[PDB]
């Protein structure tokens, strides 16, 4: 209603350029280390959201 | 008499043991070479390191920071941009800087950019031999030859990515032209893809502000308030770096660089919170 | 003439909003490489020298501009865009060390030519006031190079290819420190240092990146002790 | 005949920088030996 | 002697690879004292 996510798993071994950052959910104390690394694509949209 | 004769006879083959059982226990200092190249976009220049390093029981080997100092620093030679301008001039054309070239196409001169890298680094290899067979001494060289010499090859701001596949390549070639060095010398040269690396402008000013703290003796183990450590505004000749109260309302946008998380220091170190800022408008050229 | 020789390169190989902050710095990116540099109806540069107009220049294109480059935010960079917005939100009293082969030169020349007192203080107008003086000098050809004499019969030295762009950077500490003042947090001393000493009176190791690099693999006891002594040189060999 | 050429010798570049990328990413095994000095009251 | 999988024996029985093995299958602190320190330990 209020903004819109999109929120999808990073491809191996992509460019990411400097402007970007990609999201670690184990670096961000997310997700515990014993759960396998995984880096995201985390976006969120105020301009896309319903309202 | 024969009393003197044999209680000094005694305390010889005692303090022979003493001497024998110590060496086993304590910790032996060995020297040890660390080489570090400075790629920019002028020049691409060598710089020998001399440092201690303790080997204790069980404990391993690890390098005595405070002994890290510079031998000498070696002569300028032609930057890794010209290496790769020239490659582009005979295998791709002059007119590469304007009209577009297919990046496939330049795939298949491979060995001729092996050729390119392998002439710089021959010079390179044999500035750095000069210095370490001129300022180390006889039984110096013994320690230094036997541990094995890493080598750091930096890329610094100025070189330009060329936004294809150039750059990456050359420097896959240039860490097997370190891997594999003359064995004439007997000076063991060796590095991997952690070592040798092309480096940012925010890298290379955070590297800087480790440098004059180290050297100002600021950085160290001990804390004295978060350690109290000095700033630093470096001006260099392709980019500019500004890296630097306590607990401040920072905004969203702007991230405080943390050197602990960012694994640029350990956990063993006082937490330092800096501001690292970069500028390619504000270098020299 | 030649474009590898050109000063703007860096700037002109590197050029959503990328695009527009490019063109608004005359660095437009749709034109070829030859006019993308090449000053437009321009053909002789002739010095004015004027140290406050030199100042106010540097301080509205290269420390403050109003429409600034990108400065993206990677892994080491924080996300200032400009040097005014960075002593603007997060000034520190922390002690400050000014480098830079070019950014020393500034300094050393004005207090060889008496004009900067002996002592650093670090004042902004101090070093304007010397620096108002030196840059308004004229030009005359000599016999044994060309030599830059002093107004009011103040000294006089040798032209160069270091010495003519030195007023440049004497306006760019200038302003760079006129931010500094202007923050909420000054620092605790201003120094210019080219090398730290250490206790032996002598300095270890020479200003950079260079023993950061080694530090930040040195420093990890572990890690150091896998690479490069575990493996080590035995490791590439077959 | 001139596609057959390009394509083969960009072939040879492109698995010359694979073979040289995968040597410092993949382990290296090394021979070495061990010595036990058997010390016993007979020998 | 036990054979292994060629068929020939790779060792003889006794407490000589036990010696060994005690000491080489703590992976840490045999890189630590037998590659971080090594042979470069006894050296002046």
């Amino acid at each position: 209603g209020a903004s819109a996510q999109i929120v999808f798993p990073l491809q191996e071994g992509t460019v990411l350029p400097s402007s970007v950052r990609a999201v670690n959910l184990q670096r961000e104390r997310l997700l515990p280390e014993r759960y396998p690394s995984a880096d995201v694509v985390s976006v969120s949209f105020m301009q896309l959201g319903m309202a | 008499g024969v009393d003197a004769d044999t209680e000094k006879r005694i305390n010889v083959g005692k303090t022979h043991l003493q001497t024998l059982r110590n060496l086993e226990t304590r910790c032996h200092d060995s020297l040890q070479a660390l080489v570090v190249i400075d790629a920019g976009s002028s020049s691409t220049r060598t710089n020998v390191f001399l440092a201690k390093t303790r080997s204790c029981p069980n404990k391993g080997r690890s390098i005595d920071p405070d002994s890290i100092q510079l031998i000498r620093e070696g002569k300028r030679f032609t930057g890794l941009r010209v290496v790769l301008e020239e490659w582009l001039d005979t295998y791709a054309g002059k007119d590469w800087e304007s009209r577009p070239v297919d990046a496939r196409l330049l795939f298949q001169y491979v060995p001729q950019m092996h050729e390119g890298a392998k002439k710089l680094m021959q010079l390179l290899e044999e500035d750095t031999v000069a210095i370490l067979d001129s300022q180390l001494n006889e039984e110096q060289k013994v320690q230094v030859k036997a541990l094995g010499i890493p080598v750091m090859l930096c890329s610094t701001a100025g070189v330009r990515d060329f936004h294809e596949w150039y750059r990456d390549a050359l420097f896959v070639l240039l860490r097997h032209l370190i891997n594999n060095p003359s064995p004439a010398h007997g000076y063991k040269f060796f590095t991997n893809p952690f070592w040798t690396r092309p480096i940012t402008g925010a890298e290379e000013g955070l590297f800087a502000f480790i440098t004059l703290n180290h050297l100002s003796r600021r950085l160290g183990e001990d804390p004295a308030r978060r350690n109290d450590l000095a700033g630093v505004v470096e001006v260099g000749g392709a980019s500019a770096q500004i890296v630097f109260q306590e607990g401040t309302v920072l905004p969203s946008s702007v991230r405080a660089v943390n050197l602990q998380r960012e694994r640029l220091l350990p956990e063993r170190y006082p937490s330092a919170d800096v501001v690292s800022v970069s500028f390619m408008q504000l270098g020299m050229a | 003439e030649d474009v590898r020789k050109n000063r703007l390169k860096p700037l002109a190989t590197y050029c959503v909003t990328n695009e527009m902050q490019c063109r608004e710095n005359s660095i437009d990116p749709t034109k070829p490489l030859a006019e993308r540099m090449k000053i437009e109806n321009c053909s002789i540069i002739e010095g004015t020298g004027n140290f406050d107009k030199c100042v106010s220049q540097v301080e509205s294109i290269l420390v403050a501009p109003k429409l600034p480059l990108p400065a993206n935010i990677e892994a080491a960079s924080s996300g200032f865009e400009s040097v005014d917005q960075v002593f603007r939100f997060a000034s520190s009293t922390a002690p400050m060390f000014i480098t830079g082969r070019e950014m020393l030169a500034s300094i050393d020349t004005l207090k060889d030519h008496r004009l900067l007192r002996s002592d650093f203080s670090g004042d902004v107008e101090e070093l304007a006031e010397a620096a108002r003086e030196f840059c308004s000098s004229e030009v005359i050809i000599r016999t044994d190079g060309p030599v830059i004499q002093l107004p009011n019969a103040r000294g006089e030295q040798k032209l160069n290819s270091l010495n003519f762009d030195l007023c440049k950077t004497m306006a760019l500490t200038v302003s760079l420190l006129r931010h500094m003042a202007a923050g909420e947090n000054q620092p605790s001393f201003i120094k210019w240092e080219k090398s730290i000493a250490g206790p032996d009176g002598k300095p270890l190791a020479d200003l950079g990146w260079q023993v950061g690099v080694i530090l930040h693999h040195v420093l990890f006891t572990e890690e150091w002790g896998r690479t490069a002594y575990e493996a080590g040189y035995s490791h590439n060999l077959e």
